[PDB]
């Protein structure tokens, strides 16, 4: 029928099965008030329901938003619609100072005597507000072993003036505003943009290159003008774009008829880049497959100034990489991988990680507690072979 | 197969009403 | 320049709006306007944009 | 100079052909025709495809091209594209037939033709016979 | 009445525009290419005409237009949309730079990459006056330009720029910038102070980006 | 609900035994404290007095307006239904952790204060894409495979009803299964059996409908789909056909095609770039295997590739068997006639014979099955094959 996997297998289980079945049968015993179509639980706001609403009654009021459109001289007197309802010329009342009332504010008036309350932040559509990262995943720069080259010269750039701006003052140079980078894929692109944006110190924001293509003429075109808003406000932000080929790589012209909507959006790109009032605190990471047919107007150098290629690194890299991704499992004592990176010579780090989550599988393909080096043998003995009459391989 | 577009927009109408009972002098 | 009273001039291009009507809107009170007074002059430079 | 060819030689990514599957499908339309023979006598089958009645008819011969004193052929595909080779088959059974005194066996005369159809597959990326 | 400017993307267009905003004191208005594209209709005629009349009012006035290939386009047989709401707006636009009701109250500069895709109406001689060209730096203006931007930089002064000029082969104003910022930084990696003529040769193979070796069975 | 947070020990450890008979006896003594409290003062403090006390504090005809943005705690921005927009104070009434942007509210009249929250409705998409029910046969109607019956189970099922062996060497599963072969060979059967017998939802996409004549809505649809997949629940998504409509960058041209190239670089980006989705399971289907972009066949994206080969002699018997499985059979018949013969046709074909030999018996108005039915039936399927051929002799 059955066996026992570990000892007191179902001994621990239903004890927890039934403590889980108890802990509702509480509730509904006490009497629990649930899907009350949009209420809340009635433990938390009985004590919430009395006069500590009525201080949110008639002490609070309504305060209807608004938009400044020009102030006037010796005085407030702003202009100001509502959105829809009237455009009127309204004072502020006396709780703010006359200082951060600044035109083009989203502002809360009185519903009575029209009178200006609060300032509010202004409006930032969710379609950018979903591509400002807000969290930093956990990879260290240990984690890319195998480009000594290519991480030093990236260091140098991103990192090095938004923690030192000291040696390039003492020494009186710019550094390199924009980067690109570039190679075969699976090598490590998109590791060096997590790992830059866990220690970033700044406001990184995400961009994916096909989120400008949409239906509408000029729309796409807004978005650039947002993200170059908020990265003049939230001062030294870091800007990642990925797979740069969507927003655009050529002129086509010879027929004229084809693409121009994401050359007009990519044309937006190259002003709000450089041209015209320089952006100031802005650093710019580029990443694709292809660096052949971009518009040389970003291969201009101001814009694009570094080209980082990563390649398959030669012997050692493997066996470091080795050393990062099986470190972290469970093994036997007796490994090495000089052995195991001269049967892969030419392989990326996604390969490497392949062969050590297939080795875990022959574990799984017997029943065993663990990984042994003639498993992993076992393991880099398929994976040879499975290379070596690979399907598109 | 490729082809863009533009818009357009249909705003709504209004109307107000009140009990009018409400003098407007208050002056003299 | 002889007139310099009765003379509509229409840059055709200006005529859009983003309503839905509204730029009918102005052909029926241009021509109601040109029918009110009586010898005008109609120039619209630049008809391939409407 | 180098973008104008049509490459009509090189395989298929497949590994077959690529230009002569577009030929034989050609002769499947516009034409019918069939042979049969067990015994002493030998029969062919035509099909008018244009069949108009103002047609003169006078030639009085047809599809059937009478080659040489012991054989005849029917063909089907383009017209004129048979005229070259009936012209050019007519006169490798005549030139046998001045080197030997001897009529010309029917296997190798259909090898003679067979020799010059794939030699235009074979190399200049020449037009094949449809 | 109009300047244009044209030339290669790296020639120096946006310096000038900068430079004599800098310098003179009139009311400088900027304007990109996609900002007169909208997504409703109009809404550039609109722009355009605000545009002008903002102009008017502040009659010392230059109006500069960056990238015109965005909305200046050779018309032909178009369908759908994309065209059919550009070429609306660019009509405006020549309408309210010349013709009827002119001023002289207003001057307008502008500067592409591309000369070929507009139109003849916007090049006419009226519109846009003066065409000028940009070309390339030839010998000396390389001398030249690598020179201003030595300015900051701590140089040892044994560095002939005609030696670094008859190097840098084939480069613009952006890219002999290029070459002066990265020399910087090496002498950065070795920690030297002044520079050499060594550190602008591997700025220019830095900039050159020379790709592969085994390049060898030469010579 | 979020009683205690721990799982660490994961196995038969003492721990275990000791922290959940501890939440054990927090539990039973919570509920014998108030137990007695039913006992002793069995008061009803709050049927009506909570109740009363709140719908006399809000009014009693209720507006519903529409969230845009929440600022700090109790003050968010709302629109009334012609747009006019409040600046208005939340009460702690309504649900809060359920309060995200673009859903509708309940509001006052004087204040307009925020009172309550209406439930949302079932979003359209989950109804067009989704294969709601286990929809066909189970694993009685495959024939023979009990090697890539072997390779998908233990890469999606195993992993997801029995996850325990994963975590002991903290090894994570491998996430895309390609499904080749040639056609009629059994891909879509595949699919919808681990979509019969299953324990998380099943998302059925056909490629080919990817393709909008607007622009734009190709990565429009293809970035709301694992919105959808991982908003919903556990998920496994299925994408058949995308060998031709993601193969590669053939000639590098443009009008359409680069639209093409621009959808398939949103779904390379939408299928693995960053904060990995989780819980997402990506299996797609093709044809042909060789045109297709290296990109998406290098791993980090898909790990698992498997071949589909046609039997023989073997398999057949049984799929021979289950197309007639459910059908009449007279005597005269025996299946190795054909067999045994030919060694290449499809199981689509074979369900093509079993079809028509129905279709002939019934046309002609007879009894149960003749032989010379499946001799029509596999002539006239050789047609089938045979009349879209344009094979010579040897090539
Ligand atoms: N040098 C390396 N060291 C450690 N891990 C690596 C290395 N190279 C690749 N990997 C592994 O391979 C996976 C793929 O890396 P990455 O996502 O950067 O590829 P990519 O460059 O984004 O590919 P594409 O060019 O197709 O976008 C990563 O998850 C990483 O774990
Ligand atoms: N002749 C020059 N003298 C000095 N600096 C120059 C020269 N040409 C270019 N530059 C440098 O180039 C940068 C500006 O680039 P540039 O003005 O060429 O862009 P553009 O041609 O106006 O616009 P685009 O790059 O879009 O074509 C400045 O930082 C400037 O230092
Ligand atoms: N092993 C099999 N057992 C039973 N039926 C099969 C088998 N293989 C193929 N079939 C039949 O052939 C069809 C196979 O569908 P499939 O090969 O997935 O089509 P495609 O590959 O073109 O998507 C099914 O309708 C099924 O009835
Ligand atoms: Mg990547
Ligand atoms: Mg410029």
């Amino acid at each position: 029928k059955t066996y026992g996997q570990s000892t007191y297998s179902r001994q621990i289980k239903q004890v927890e099965d039934d403590i889980q079945q108890l802990l509702k049968k509480i509730n509904e015993l006490t009497g629990i008030k649930e899907s009350d179509t949009g209420l809340a639980p009635p433990a938390l706001w009985d004590l919430a329901a009395d006069k500590q609403t009525l201080q949110s009654e008639q002490p609070l009021q309504v305060a209807r938003c608004t938009k400044i459109i020009n102030a006037d001289s010796e005085d407030p007197k702003y202009i100001i619609n509502v959105k829809q309802f009237a455009k009127f010329v309204v004072d502020l009342s006396d709780q703010v100072a006359p200082t951060d009332i600044e035109e083009g504010m989203r502002v809360g008036v009185d519903r009575n005597k029209y009178q200006i309350h609060i300032p509010l932040p202004p409006k930032i559509d969710p379609t950018v507000t979903m591509m400002q990262v807000e969290e930093k995943p956990d990879v260290t720069y240990s984690d890319v072993g195998g480009c000594k080259e290519q991480i030093e010269k990236l260091r140098e750039v991103v990192e090095t003036p938004l923690l030192h701006p000291e040696r390039f003052v003492n020494l009186g140079i710019e550094p390199p505003k924009g980067v690109l980078l570039f190679g075969p894929p699976g090598t490590g692109k998109t590791l060096c943009a997590r790992a830059v944006a866990n220690r970033t110190d700044a406001c990184f924001i995400r961009v994916i290159g096909s989120e400008l293509v949409q239906k509408y003429v000029g729309e796409g075109a807004r978005m650039v003008r947002e993200l170059f808003e908020m990265a003049r406000t939230k001062k030294a932000c870091l800007i990642f774009f990925d797979e740069i080929d969507a927003i655009g790589g050529a002129r086509f012209d010879d027929g004229a008829g084809g693409d121009n909507e994401v050359q007009r959006t990519m044309l937006e790109l190259i002003n709000q880049l450089d041209g015209f009032d320089p952006r100031g605190n802005i650093k710019v990471l580029m990443a694709t497959n292809r660096p052949d047919t971009l518009d040389p107007a970003l291969m201009r150098p101001g814009r694009l100034d570094r080209k980082i290629e990563f390649s398959l690194p030669d012997l050692e890299g493997r066996t470091h990489i080795f050393k990062i991704h099986a470190r972290s499992m469970s093994v036997e004592r007796d490994i090495r991988f000089e052995l195991l990176a001269r049967l892969c010579p030419n392989s990326t780090g996604a390969e490497i990680r392949s062969v050590c989550t297939e080795a875990g599988m022959f574990a799984i393909r017997a029943r065993r507690k663990i990984a042994t080096e003639k498993d992993f043998l076992e393991a880099v003995n398929k994976v040879i072979k499975s290379y070596a009459k690979f399907s598109a391989t | 197969x490729x082809x863009x577009x533009x818009x357009x927009x249909x705003x709504x109408x209004x109307x107000x009403x009140x009990x009018x009972x409400x003098x407007x002098k208050x002056x003299x | 320049s002889q007139l310099d009273c009765n003379f509509l001039k229409v840059v055709s291009s200006s005529i859009v709006d983003k309503y839905i009507g509204e730029s009918a809107r102005l052909i029926r009170e241009m021509f109601n306007y040109a029918r009110d007074h009586q010898p005008c002059i109609i120039f619209m430079d630049e008809i391939d944009a409407i | 100079s180098r973008r104008y060819d049509s490459r009509t030689t090189i395989f298929s990514p497949e590994g077959r052909l690529y230009q002569v599957e577009y030929a034989m499908e050609a002769i499947g339309h516009a034409g019918t025709c069939l042979g049969i023979l067990a015994n002493d006598g030998v029969l062919l089958a035509a099909e008018r495809r244009n069949i108009h009645k103002l047609l003169d008819e006078v030639f009085f011969s047809e599809k059937i091209y009478k080659l040489n004193e012991d054989m005849a052929c029917s063909v089907a595909g383009i017209t004129s594209d048979a005229n070259v080779l009936t012209n050019e088959l007519r006169l490798i059974a005549q030139r046998y037939l001045l080197q030997y005194q001897e009529p010309i066996p029917c296997e190798q005369l259909v090898t003679a033709l067979c020799d010059i159809k794939q030699a235009y597959t074979q190399f200049g990326g020449k037009r094949p016979f449809g | 009445k109009g300047v244009l400017m044209y030339g290669p993307p790296g020639t120096g267009k946006t310096l000038l525009a900068r430079a004599c905003a800098a310098q003179t004191k009139a009311t400088f208005l900027k304007l990109a290419g996609p900002q007169l594209v909208q997504m409703f209709i109009g809404d550039g005629a609109k722009l355009v005409r605000d545009a002008f009349a903002l102009a008017k009012e502040k009659a010392p006035s230059i109006i500069f237009i960056d990238e015109l290939d965005a909305i200046g386009t050779k018309r032909f047989d178009s369908e759908k949309a994309g065209d059919r709401e550009v070429q609306r707006t660019m009509l405006e636009l020549l309408n309210q730079l010349d013709g009827f009701q002119p001023n002289t109250q207003v001057k307008v500069i502008a500067a592409t990459n591309r000369v070929d895709i507009l139109d003849p109406a916007l090049l006419r001689s009226g519109r846009l006056d003066r065409k000028i060209e940009f070309p390339m730096p030839n010998e000396e203006a390389r001398a030249r330009i690598m020179q201003i931007h030595s300015r900051k930089m701590n140089v040892s002064p044994d560095v002939n720029y005609e030696e670094l000029a008859r190097c840098t082969d084939d480069f613009n104003g952006a890219q002999c910038k290029a070459v002066c910022v990265e020399a910087g930084m090496i002498a950065l990696r070795r920690g030297a102070t002044e520079l050499t003529h060594e550190d602008y040769m591997e700025g220019i193979l830095e900039v050159q980006a020379k790709k592969k070796a085994n390049l060898q069975y030469y010579a | 609900a979020s009683k205690l947070p721990l799982v660490t020990p994961h196995t038969q450890c003492r721990l275990k035994l000791l922290k959940l008979e501890r939440i054990k006896d927090y539990l039973l003594m919570e509920e014998e404290f108030i137990r007695n409290q039913e006992q002793m003062k069995p008061l009803e403090e709050k049927q009506e007095e909570e109740r009363s006390k709140v719908d006399d504090l809000r009014g009693t005809p209720m507006s519903v307006g529409t969230l845009e943005e929440i600022i700090d705690d109790n003050h968010a921005i709302v629109s009334t239904s012609v747009g006019s927009e409040h600046y208005v104070s939340i009460l702690s009434f309504v649900d809060k952790d359920l309060l995200e942007p673009g859903c509708s509210v309940l509001l006052n009249h004087k204040v307009h204060a925020v009172i309550g929250v209406l439930m949302d409705d079932t979003d359209p998409l989950v109804t067009v894409m989704k294969v709601e029910k286990a929809p066909q046969e189970t694993y009685a109607d495959i024939g023979g495979l009990d090697n890539q019956i072997q390779e998908i189970k233990e890469s999606v099922e195993l992993p997801l009803t029995h996850p325990e062996y994963y975590e002991e060497m903290g090894i994570k599963p491998p996430k895309g299964v390609i499904l080749y072969g040639p056609p009629g060979t059994g891909k879509t059967l595949l699919a919808k059996a681990v979509a019969n017998q299953t324990s998380a939802t099943f998302l059925r996409v056909v490629g080919s409908e990817l393709i909008q004549k607007y622009l734009g809505d190709g990565p429009k649809l293809v970035r709301e789909l694992f919105r959808v997949a991982e908003e919903h629940a556990p998920s496994i998504v299925f994408i058949d056909e995308i060998d031709a409509i993601g193969t590669k960058r053939y000639d590098s041209n443009s009008g359409g095609e680069r639209e093409i190239q621009r959808t398939m670089l949103e779904l390379l980006n939408q299928l693995d770039g960053f904060d990995s989705r989780g819980d997402v399971k990506v299996i797609m289907a093709t044809n042909r295997i060789e045109t297709l972009d290296p990109a998406l066949i290098r791993p980090g994206r898909i790990d698992r590739k498997i071949e589909f080969p046609l039997p023989d002699e073997k398999t057949k018997k049984r799929i021979f068997q289950i197309h007639t499985s459910r059908m009449t059979l007279a005597d005269d018949v025996t299946l190795d006639d054909l067999i045994m013969a030919k060694d290449d046709l499809s199981g689509a074909d074979i369900k093509a014979i079993c079809t028509e030999a129905g279709l002939m018996a019934l046309r002609e108005r007879r009894m149960k099955v003749t032989n010379e039915d499946f001799k029509k039936s596999k002539e006239n399927v050789l047609y089938k094959k045979q009349e879209g051929t344009p094979e010579g002799l040897y090539l």
